[PDB]
């Protein structure tokens, strides 16, 4: 429902997800062969899953196509200093991916915002919704589209009949948080091929034993996993599949 | 919806008195400020507490707001007579892409002791019977506290149609008064014998009957 | 400031209805302005919220595409629009103001708050009102103080008041509150406390005002002959 | 929130026996044609267990705080299930992180929170007048709760809120422990007819949930249901019924034992090795029948009771006073 919604926030307004005692694939989200660009710092993209972390950090908001370049560390301008700040220990990764034929329309589809102006910096991982009124000049002018008060937030210019640089892109950002805290959500070894009648080698949870996996005659009480023998042997473990 | 509450929470007037909001991970848990409200049953409701850190003005220092990971609480110290609203825990939402509020606790001292009822029973006029309906109704007065079951009777059965009972309000001299009234037809009127209002106080019943013929 | 609302309104179930927001001095052109609902049993609710200076509109997902609120620069007003009513839409609106901040949170909150526009939509609209006079009998006064009034029924809608004389009577006086009926209709009473005495000199009588309807019922009461 | 009740005339709790209770599997591994001895918490057989009543024909309600010890042995000859939940904490002043365990009549609910336990928290089943059927209205288990983050839900169990004073049918044990912080869950429903004096039969348990905790429990309480029927006025002061009901709680000791398992794998028999010399032999031997001759199961070593040191005869005092 993050990717695929009705639609979607802006961006001094954000969805922010926190991903919490839940289980993940991350290679459903490399072979879609649908996203448009695809960077990913701080980790290698195909060996993400193995390592895993405390907490996921997921923000999804709308941009330009000429302002998907500006999503890095180390670089100033006008959305990636105003809306939201990347410091330079960002092991984030950004997923970007045209969608155009839902989030505009004919006419003029203005309905997301986007902020220009601001006083200062601001600190990263900080949202900011302050809808006043930047002030240019030296005398107050009390909520006034008059001289030296101009207004931050500013409308878009989403058509889908543009080009390719300056259409609405989705794009979220997966980050992961390093604390003293086990692992919650994780990437655990998926599934391969069950084989049997050979001389094999498992790791059921419990032992790492090399041989064979004949079929049994006798069906175990559904609460145990191993199994030992008289001469005090493991060699019964129930399959999890 | 996604934010639960207590329905009700007791206390004492002179102790510490704390409430909590608990919703899910992505509202108030990812790391967005909640904001407390006071919902007074008669007027506007106002700004409390924002952000937890802030006291805005006009507001006294009693109330404090706090986070403790994905539920906020709220406390107070003293309890005042303007404490007979509804609190409620607001908290943008990113799933329902705007804000949501609460279900609210009721905190409100009964403060009703226990009196002797009065009731009237009143039969319809002669020019309610042209009008092809009668309206039998049912007075009760200077009762304390308005909470009264008003049940009907026929002498034969009891009626279960047609029956309403009002809510009772505050006289002037702190009392309280309500009426029942019985949606019926002249055409049956005449041709039962009597009617009646039976009502219940703590016990005790009070019964009134007219006779029509 | 402050922001002052409409009063009642009743409408049809499945008509429009159109209420305002006014604003008393300044502060409106340069805040966001929502709108918040409270119906009694369940929580509050929040339709959507509007910008004045670029007039971009933002709802929620939960409320579909039939609640359209637009803005004016000109007097600085807000107007709501809202077609298809249904059975429960028995609330109250009010006309809220967002005023946002920096911080980790940044969450929307609502400092300034408006009066309040009680919407409430059944059957059983407006039509003509019937009163009828109640007189006490023989056995209904036992001592030296009698009870009658008058009873209004069929009465629609909200709110109506019953005066006693023109407001000359004050002492004694009591105004019973309205009942939902299975029909969609209310009924109150009005009954007073006056001696034995003055039964046969001084008349009363009821003057029902329904400025909504404007209808007003000058009826006479009398007492009972037969008992 | 809870009130307080009145001072009545109470039974005093008796003491019974045991006859080969308190047995589960050890493990989570299968055995078969093997006699393989542990070292966990078991109940030694014929020992001394306490014994309390639940029945009203009078007004029997005892519900004391008992000190929860390394593994306990919860037996309760269920017949109308009238015992709810359970409790655990320290000192149940929502300073720790105190457990409920209940199990209503929609879903088990396993909430570790700071919940305020009150002097003695108790269900209450109320009868309708229009309604023939026993419906649970008092929820009085706690008052309010602040934060936690532990929250977990079993699986849905149906019960029967219909309470009797006839004899009981079915029996149900329950045994709770407490290793390197996770909690032990081992249940198994078993019918029987008898009121008093548990059969000699034999019964393991199998566990259902871990639940990694990780806190310590020192003392536990159980919870009980009464009824509200049209003979009692409804006030919890002094008139109330509660059906009838025994549950046993004993004290799990660190003894090993020697269990058999057959060709199915189940739990057959347990033979001890601190309480008779008999079951001595066979679980040393790792043999469930004894030939004739002589064997040595261990040692008999006296421990010294009195400890002296006296380094000098008499302390010779030079001239200090
Ligand atoms: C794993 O899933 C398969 C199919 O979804 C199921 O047959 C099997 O019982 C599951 N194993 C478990 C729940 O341990
Ligand atoms: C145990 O299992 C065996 C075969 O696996 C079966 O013959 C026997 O009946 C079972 N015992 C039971 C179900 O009590
Ligand atoms: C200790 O003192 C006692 C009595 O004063 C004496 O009989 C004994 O010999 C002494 N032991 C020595 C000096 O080792």
């Amino acid at each position: 429902e993050v990717f695929n919604a009705t639609r979607f926030a802006s961006v001094y307004a954000w969805n922010r997800k926190r991903i919490s005692n839940c289980v993940a694939d991350y290679s459903v989200l490399y072979n879609s062969a649908s996203f448009s660009t695809f960077k990913c710092y701080g980790v290698s993209p195909t060996k993400l899953n193995d390592l895993c972390f405390t907490n996921v950090y997921a923000d999804s908001f709308v941009i330009r196509g000429d302002e998907v370049r500006q999503i890095a560390p180390g670089q100033t301008g006008k959305i990636a200093d105003y809306n939201y700040k990347l410091p330079d220990d960002f092991t984030g990764c950004v997923i970007a991916w045209n969608s155009n034929n839902l989030d505009s329309k004919v006419g003029g589809n203005y309905n997301y915002l986007y902020r220009l102006f601001r006083k200062s910096n601001l600190k990263p991982f900080e949202r900011d919704i302050s809808t006043e009124i930047y002030q240019a000049g030296s005398t107050p002018c009390n909520g006034v589209e008059g001289f030296n008060c101009y207004f931050p937030l500013q409308s878009y210019g989403f058509q889908p009949t543009n080009g390719v640089g300056y259409q609405p892109y989705r794009v979220v950002v997966l980050s992961f948080e390093l604390l003293h805290a086990p692992a919650t959500v994780c990437g655990p070894k998926k599934s391969t091929n069950l084989v049997k009648n050979k001389c094999v080698n498992f790791n059921f949870n419990g032992l790492t034993g090399t041989g064979v996996l004949t079929e049994s005659n006798k069906k175990f009480l559904p609460f145990q996993q191993f199994g030992r023998d008289i001469a005090d042997t493991t060699d019964a473990v129930r399959d999890p599949q | 919806s996604v934010l639960t509450q207590p329905p009700s929470v007791s206390g004492a007037p002179g102790q510490r008195v704390t409430i909590s909001c608990t919703g899910s991970s992505s509202n108030i848990g990812a790391g967005y400020d909640v904001h407390w409200y006071q919902q007074l049953p008669g007027t506007a409701p106002k700004l409390l507490i924002y952000g937890n850190s802030n006291r805005p003005s006009g507001v006294p220092d009693r109330f404090s707001g706090s986070k403790s990971g994905t539920s906020a609480s709220l406390a107070i110290t003293g309890l005042q007579a303007e404490d007979e609203a509804d609190y409620y825990c607001q908290s943008y939402d990113s799933s329902l892409s705007g804000s949501v509020f609460g279900g609210g606790t009721k905190l409100t001292v009964l403060g009703q002791p226990k009196a002797a009822p009065s009731v009237t029973l009143f039969p319809p006029s002669s020019e309610e019977l042209q009008a092809n309906k009668a309206t039998l109704v049912c007075l009760i007065s200077d009762f304390y506290p308005g909470a009264v079951t008003v049940a009907w009777k026929a002498d034969s059965s009891p009626v279960k149609a047609g029956v309403e009972t009002t809510t009772p309000s505050k006289q002037s001299n702190n009392k309280y008064a309500a009426s029942s009234y019985l949606s019926l037809t002249p055409e049956q009127w005449k041709s039962h014998r009597s009617y009646s209002c039976q009502v219940t106080h703590e016990g005790s019943t009070v019964e009134k009957t007219v006779a029509p013929t | 400031v402050q922001l002052v609302e409409s009063g009642a309104e009743v409408k049809k179930p499945g008509s429009s209805v159109k209420v305002s927001c006014k604003a008393s001095g300044g502060t409106f052109s340069s805040y966001a302005i929502s709108w918040v609902r409270q119906a009694p049993g369940q929580g509050l609710e929040w339709m959507g919220g509007i910008i004045p200076i670029l007039g971009i509109a933002n709802y929620a997902q939960k409320f579909q595409g039939r609640v359209t609120i637009t803005a004016d620069k000109s007097t600085s007003t807000a107007y709501m629009e809202l077609s298809s009513l249904r059975s429960e839409d028995t609330a109250v609106y009010y006309c809220a103001r967002e005023n946002g901040y920096s911080g980790y949170g940044a969450a929307a909150n609502f400092d300034l708050w408006g009066r309040g526009t009680l919407v409430t939509v059944s059957s059983a609209s407006t039509k003509g009102p019937s009163v009828f006079p109640l007189a006490p009998s023989s056995k209904s006064t036992s001592g030296g103080t009698a009870a009658l009034g008058c009873l209004v029924k069929d009465y629609f809608p909200e709110p109506v008041t019953v005066s006693w004389n023109s407001g000359a009577l004050t002492s004694g006086v009591h105004t019973f509150p309205a009942v939902l009926q299975s029909s969609g209709l209310y009924s109150l009473s009005s009954v007073v406390t006056v001696p034995s005495s003055s039964l046969g000199t001084q008349t009363y009588i009821c003057n029902v005002n329904h400025k909504p309807s404007n209808t007003k019922v000058d009826k006479k009461v009398e007492p009972k002959s037969c008992d | 929130q809870c009130v307080n009740l009145t001072t009545r005339t109470q039974l005093p709790p008796a003491y019974t026996n045991s006859f080969t209770r308190g047995v589960y599997y050890p493990d989570k591994v299968f055995r078969s044609s093997v006699l393989h001895s542990t070292q966990d918490l078991f109940l030694p057989f014929f020992s001394n267990v306490t014994w309390f009543h639940a029945i009203h024909v009078t007004k029997r309600f005892d519900n004391p705080v008992l000190p929860f010890n390394d593994g306990v042995y919860f037996a309760s000859t269920e017949k109308s299930n009238i015992i709810r939940g359970w409790i655990f904490g320290t000192t149940l002043d929502s300073k720790t992180q105190s457990l409920l365990i209940v199990n209503n009549a929609t879903n088990v609910v396993i909430k570790v929170c700071e919940f305020q336990f009150c002097n003695d928290p108790f269900l209450g089943v109320y009868y309708h007048k229009n309604n023939k059927s026993w419906m649970e209205s008092e929820f009085r288990v706690y008052s309010s709760a602040n934060n936690c983050t532990f929250e977990y839900v079993s699986q849905p169990f149906l019960m029967d809120l219909e309470g009797k004073q006839g004899n009981f049918k079915n029996l149900r044990e329950f045994v709770f422990k407490n290793i390197d912080g996770y909690f032990k869950i081992y249940s198994k429903h078993t019918p029987i007819n008898l009121v008093r004096d548990l059969p000699q039969g034999f019964s393991a348990l199998e566990p259902l949930v871990d639940l990694p905790i990780g806190i310590n429990i020192t003392r536990f309480q159980t919870l009980l249901a009464l009824h509200r029927s049209y003979l009692t006025p409804g006030d919890s002061s002094s008139g109330w019924t509660a059906g009838a009901a025994a549950y046993y709680v004993g004290y799990l000791q660190p003894r090993t034992f020697l269990l058999k398992y057959n060709e199915n794998g189940t739990i057959t028999d347990a033979v001890d090795c601190a309480l008779d010399p008999l079951s001595e032999t066979k679980c040393t031997l790792k043999s469930f029948t004894v030939e004739k001759g002589i064997y040595q199961t261990s040692n008999f070593r006296v421990q010294p009771t009195e400890s002296i040191v006296r380094f000098p005869n008499i302390t010779n005092l030079c001239p200090f006073g």
